[PDB]
């Protein structure tokens, strides 16, 4: 049972995806060709003659991106009839992606879903992959999973987002396709993360000790943390963290389904000697504002509930321990109207070493997924940045030329201020 | 694949065109016969963009060279790749319109624009999924000012949704070769706004103005401006072509440009341009040579862009990047000249890398900015027209065609248009 | 437990822990590569790999110091997260270190401490290691100092200080950096020894009969001070010296904790035969005013409190018997008020020899620490050598133009002076 | 790495750059091509103080080379160290002011410093951590006092904080190849007090006092005078590039010396400085060479520091020394002529030491003195300079270009106010 199949929309979804399943192969054995020379099922519906066709498909309206997959390494491992790809790009519009072409390859996408859903006894839920940089990105996943949820209304969907960064910025009209999306990432997703891309840049310079990481060293480290939310499903332990248990285990409310990631520990290996890794250094680098994975600073909001995810040789004696340390004689105050702590997720497996030589192996680690109302502030930047813009209706016209109706940009902004005054809104018990 | 034909208008279009598809039959290593030639495999799985292909390993480029001058078609035919284009698609009149206007797009133009248009749609046919038009001709010329606008208005009647580029030379005060050129520039930009949707409005001064002081070549042969246009032309079009790590077609650079539908006119530039045989090996470096990229004298259309503000800025890298380098340098830009941005645009220089450099380099990136100091280059064309109107010089060599008096009136006022519109974003807020 | 960090800082305070830590990989078998080929922990806190990592952080603002350490030997020991290194020198300049470049990297030696005192878990202290001569020794030190007091209150920090010699100078403003920051060791310190430079050399001269000493021959014996000052909390005998039942047998008041440390034996390879070297010339040696570690002679004043702390193969039968003989029958004269004499520090295990060659190995050795009131006469000569520069105002703008008020100097002066009232007040008894 | 740029101003300042550079260039290992060739690691893990990289193992020297007459570059072209500098670097124009200040800063000058300052924002731009600007020129020309000074004000307007120095060559009353040598020099340090951090005024007398008594050449044939410059150039900054027992920087010198804002006016001197074969192997061995170095034979300002007490010393060693040693004969030196010191001042000689001697000695230590004996050479030139303002002779050279005639009156009161702060304190306590 307990199959979860992992979609990818866009630049961002295959790239993950590309070194996403990179990790998945080597933690289960599996060679590129897809033959392992027990239980890898949750991601491998396996055919009868030893190949492990990997559960997941990939969707970009933009054919240049998939045909490095379908043409480099791991051209045989992926079934060639669920690359879905488009012809034109339709790239940094959401209006595109959402009403002019991804309207046209909606039905080969969905229609590949059922063909990977009726294989699965378990189905625990989606994993979607995209960034919120326009394109299909957000485009074309705005009609996807609004598309998902109707055709599966009680089954969770998970989203590892590519939140845009306040100041390292790619498009232009990234704000506009941003505040076009959180209207669909309400109500359809369910713990949408979003980790962003320049505050890998600011743990890839100094917990990781590399100068200039390229696009394959971000694409790892979000690689690692899929691995481990996922690795209770597959795995021993000390564990009951499967994706229906964490959910309502996290989110106090329908709203506040936005936590962020974290891992640790992320050291180089010239500095993998020279610090002993256990469980009370890795829970207390967990916390560190120079350490998650979006740019926000969490000593500012309050957390309302953590979820640590252990993996490797722990023990729940000083996990518990360390834990006191952490919850009760520190300044990271939680909220106060929920004093029970924060789900424990021990798992068995140690993480593994991606051959491209990029952080030494370890015996410990977290995901941790702080429910923080911190993520007020990363939503502070696109509520003014992009009402900075439609102020003087910049870029509109390659919206309203579209399909898009002018009025949508003003529902969507009275939308995504609710929900930060919402967020915000629950900070607050005593008067 | 995206396809884009390309139309060679003009007689200077004709010109770069030459050096033009030079460039890209190296880029893909394709011989002068038309054979493929090249070593990685990585060029070849997608030359459909500018090519087709013959009955054997021969490609064709998807080229339309129209010109009423002949007897350059025979530079061309007789050239180092006058084997290589398609002989149907060599399109020439006979007289050749003497740098007039009203003759060569009322008169002239007319007699011929017919048969082009049974070869933009022969070539059309062949596409899956055809992407747009690329056609490079001289502005204030006869040709390429009054045939081309002649043939982007017929075009963009049957293909109102394929993109439009235009890489008009535009005239300079200082070089100035031709006494009407005030005439067929100001003529040509009225029906230049509302067809194409981005140009690239170079020059021909700042062309000038590089091989003496940047490339410090000493007699700049026509060799160069026409190759160094070139290079900035596969520039736009090379994420098209190759893998790259974060790529951009040219519909992503014409949805991150133009705030306004009416803002289509971008500066190129391209970096790095050392010395002949000093900077490329000795004293120049290629890490973060966006310093180059943004200086005043490394730009293509000859206008101060200290004097304006940016609106929107593109530079599409080609060399093996790396992302941070990128984007970390891109900031510290945005932020050294934190006064010389729109403020209501915030974060506007778009990224695009790729991972096939040019033959000889290492890296490369070029820039495309959507300046407003753009209206510096309109300023100087109507006030050189608006002199030559008051006494009626030299107009019977168009209303001596099918072409009214007021039409000037009318084209000067769709120009003063513009450049009150390119200056209502300078100052305000 | 009894885990003692010790922080660096200035061109001296590098290079006596780049020779300091040479002393105690000899004094546990630990190899440069930091694995030991029992009781360690107060300076090292060892990995599960079998290395180990010493507890200390060098910190210098220039960068050219700590890299002949981070390239030479020794280059595999430390851990490269602690080594902070800033850009700017803040060249003999108070106002660079305490208010310019010092507070920008202040951030970074204080979050590395609370990674290494989150690994402590029992901390006996903090032991710095300065010169006053100017720039980040006396700069940064005075903003690191005044930073740990406020989130480490109760606990003794010691202070291994350079003062800068009478006649012996290297700095120009060597008085001016020095009366600026006893202001802040005189309330944030505790016990801040304060060995001098020019009677060092007046040691290597003719009890150590060497000539020409670089700062390799000089810095070998204040590590053999700070050795066998710690030599109680790691290893064995009569012991009961720990560093808060032995600073509270050495300060009378709050404001007198500035003892002179001494070294004996300190005698040649060659004059080693020609002497035994017996409790009784070893415990007379101390006292000798061409054998302290300040220019001053104590002869001058009058001891308060020593504190001899022996180790090696001694018995405390003759310790107290030769005692007697120093405490009664000789003219070194003690303050009325306290009668008691001073603490006996017996520890079992001898000195050993740095390979450099520089002295031989002995059985027996000191480190008395006496409270005597003849460091009032080591601030005569810096508050006339102060108050005659800043009379005609010479080098106050290159102060008052980096940040500092120039009304600072005249409470530097108006406290340290006060100090020198205090600390020839309690000099006196009976009328 | 804390940077210097490193200006060459003048046509004396570019004599003695190249056989500064030359000196560098051996001491790090550098080939006159630019590459590496050196032994030991510790010259190349800090080369970036006073370099660049290319696109190779490969170096360049900051340096920025202004001179107003052409010719003097055409000799560090073709000297031994041509292909070593950047040929963008080269700044030069057409005319070459002759011994005029108002030519050259006023007039000529200002027509070339904004092509410099577009390649010292270029050179500040690759610097990490600028620690200063060091630019060599020679007082009593014309482009060297005129350019120079131009240069500096326009430096220090936009880097308020960086180091500056000047190793500026002061004419002398002997040696003079100049008549209106006492005319560029007066209004030089009026700009020259207000910007420069510290100075260092090398006089051409004692060079040629040097190479005749202690160097005891026959004939100094300009390749040592502007050599022994060079030696004493790399030895402050010699604890910028090495590792030393103990080491100070340029603000360290900066901080140590300078009393009062306005006393940045040093007399250099080096040592040892034997004979050619003489006293190199008959007579001296070196341990405590300071009684040689602070002789008043072994300087390089024409002034005698007998006839001044001193105020603060630098004495940056370099040998494999011992501290000891080193300082013991300090205090020895300070004992013997107690009254040759300030008395305000106790214990004012600076010291610093090296690890790397330079290549063909065993020790060697420079020497910075700040004395106040450098009064008695300004007041040999307002002698020289209030002798020909009486007559007002050589003026319309001066006031013919844009200069006032009230400038020399308040140019010559600020340099009498700087004698008068002197003099303030070589006679007070
Ligand atoms: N970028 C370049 N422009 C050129 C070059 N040679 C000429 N020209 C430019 O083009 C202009 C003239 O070329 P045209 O094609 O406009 C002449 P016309 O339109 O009348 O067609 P023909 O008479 O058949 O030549 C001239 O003013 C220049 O501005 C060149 O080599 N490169
Ligand atoms: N240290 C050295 N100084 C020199 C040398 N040759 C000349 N000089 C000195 O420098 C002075 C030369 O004046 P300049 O260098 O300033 C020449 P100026 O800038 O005034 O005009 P140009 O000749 O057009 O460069 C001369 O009076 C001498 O005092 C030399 O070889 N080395
Ligand atoms: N973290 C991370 N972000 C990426 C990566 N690759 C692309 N992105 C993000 O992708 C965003 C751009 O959106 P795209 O992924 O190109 O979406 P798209 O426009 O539909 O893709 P195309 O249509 O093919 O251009 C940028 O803002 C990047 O931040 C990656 O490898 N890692
Ligand atoms: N006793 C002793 N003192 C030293 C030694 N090395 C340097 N010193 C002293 O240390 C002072 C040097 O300055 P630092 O304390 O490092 O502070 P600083 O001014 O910032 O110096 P830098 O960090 O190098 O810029 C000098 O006054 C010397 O007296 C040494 O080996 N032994």
């Amino acid at each position: 049972m307990r199959e979860c199949i992992s979609i990818h929309v866009g630049q961002a979804g295959v790239q993950i995806g590309n070194a996403c399943w990179e990790l998945y192969c080597l933690e289960h054995g599996i060679q590129p060709d897809g033959q392992m020379p027990d239980s890898f099922n949750t991601f491998f519906s396996e055919t009868g003659a030893g190949k492990h066709v990997p559960r997941a498909v990939f969707v970009d309206l933009e054919p240049t991106v998939i045909d490095e997959v379908r043409t480099g390494t791991y051209r045989q491992l992926f079934h060639p009839e669920q690359l879905i790809t488009g012809k034109e790009d339709a790239a940094n519009n959401y209006a595109r992606g959402h009403y002019t072409i991804g309207k046209e390859i909606i039905d080969l996408v969905l229609d590949r879903i059922r063909k990977l859903a009726d294989q699965c006894t378990g189905l625990q839920g989606f994993l979607v992959f995209h960034s919120f940089g326009g394109g299909t990105g957000s485009g074309f996943t705005s009609l996807l999973m609004e598309r998902l949820s109707v055709d599966y209304g009680k089954k969770s969907k998970l989203e590892f987002s590519i939140y845009p960064a306040p100041q390292v910025s790619t498009a232009v009209v990234e704000p506009y396709n941003s505040i076009l999306t959180t209207h669909t990432t309400l109500e359809h997703s369910d713990c949408a993360f979003m980790v962003d891309n320049e505050a890998i840049y600011d743990i890839c310079r100094r917990n990781l000790d590399i100068e200039r990481p390229t696009y394959t060293n971000l694409n790892r480290l979000i690689g690692q943390i899929v691995s481990s939310i996922t690795a209770s499903l597959r795995f021993d332990g000390a564990l009951n963290v499967d994706l229906t248990e964490f959910q309502t285990n996290l989110v106090p409310y329908p709203r506040i389904h936005f936590p962020l990631a974290t891992y640790a520990p992320v050291i180089s290996a010239e500095k993998a000697y020279h610090e002993q890794l256990s469980v009370a250094e890795i829970t207390n680098a967990c916390f560190e504002p120079a350490n998650q994975m979006v740019k926000c600073d969490p000593r500012h909001g309050k957390y309302m509930a953590c979820c640590l995810l252990y993996r490797g040789d722990v023990v729940p004696k000083d996990v518990n321990a360390a834990i006191a340390t952490i919850k009760t004689k520190r300044t990271i105050q939680f909220v106060d109207w929920c004093p029970t702590g924060f789900k424990v997720g021990i798992n068995y497996q140690p993480p593994t070493v991606v051959p491209g030589g990029d952080l030494a192996k370890v015996q410990r680690a977290v995901c941790m997924l702080s429910n923080t109302t911190a993520i007020a502030e990363a939503w502070a930047r696109l509520d003014h940045k992009f009402d900075l813009m439609y102020a003087k209706r910049a870029f509109v016209h390659w919206y309203v030329g579209e399909g898009m109706e002018e009025g949508e940009f003003s529902e969507a902004r009275e939308d995504m201020a609710a929900l930060e005054k919402d967020y915000e809104e629950v900070g607050v018990d005593s008067v | 694949m995206r396809e884009i034909v390309h139309i060679q208008a003009g007689q200077c279009g004709n010109q770069i065109g030459a050096k033009f598809w030079e460039v890209i039959s190296d880029e893909h290593g394709i011989d002068p016969s038309g054979n493929y030639v090249g070593d990685s495999d990585l060029q070849l799985e997608r030359i459909s963009v500018y090519y087709n292909e013959a009955s054997s390993h021969k490609y064709v480029p998807r080229a339309i060279l129209v010109d009423l001058e002949p007897g350059t078609m025979d530079s061309v035919r007789s050239g180092a790749f006058g084997h290589l284009f398609r002989p149907d698609n060599f399109i020439f009149g006979q007289s050749g319109a003497g740098n007039n206007w009203a003759k060569g797009h009322y008169t002239e133009g007319a007699e011929l624009v017919d048969s082009v248009l049974d070869v933009v749609r022969k070539e059309c046919e062949n596409c899956d999924c055809l992407q747009g038009f690329q056609l490079t001709h001289s502005l204030g010329g006869g040709t390429g000012s009054g045939m081309g606008t002649l043939l982007i208005s017929k075009v963009r009647e049957e293909y109102p949704d394929r993109i439009m580029n235009t890489f008009s030379v535009v005239p300079s005060p200082k070089v100035s070769d031709t006494v009407v050129e005030p005439y067929n520039a100001t003529l040509s930009i009225h029906q230049l706004v509302e067809n194409t949707d981005e140009t690239y409005c170079i020059d021909n001064e700042a062309l000038y103005d590089i091989c003496f002081r940047t490339l410090k070549l000493a007699t700049p042969t026509y060799g160069d401006l026409n190759h160094l246009v070139s290079a900035t032309m596969s520039g736009v079009t090379t994420s098209l072509r190759f893998p790259g790590q974060l790529n951009a077609d040219l519909r992503k650079l014409a949805v991150n440009m133009v705030p306004f539908p009416r803002l289509h006119f971008f500066m190129p530039g391209f970096a790095p341009l050392t010395a002949r045989g000093s900077q490329q090996y000795r004293a120049l470096t290629v890490p973060e040579l966006t310093q180059q990229m943004f200086d005043a004298k490394n730009m293509m259309a000859a206008c101060d862009p200290r004097h304006g503000r940016y609106l929107t800025v593109a530079t599409v890298f080609r060399g093996r990047m790396s992302m941070k380098e990128v984007d970390e340098q891109m900031l510290a830009i945005q932020s050294k000249n934190s006064s010389y941005f729109v403020e209501w645009i915030p974060n506007n220089v778009k990224v695009a890398v790729c991972d096939i450099p040019p033959r000889g380099l290492k890296m490369s990136s070029t820039f495309i900015g959507n300046s407003t100091a753009i209206q510096e280059l309109f300023k100087r064309i109507s006030e050189q027209f608006t002199a030559m109107f008051r006494r009626k010089a030299f107009l019977h060599w168009y209303t001596g065609e099918g072409m009214d008096e007021m039409e000037f009136t009318e084209a000067e006022s769709n120009m003063n248009d513009l450049v009150s519109e390119y200056q209502q974003y300078q100052d305000a807020t």
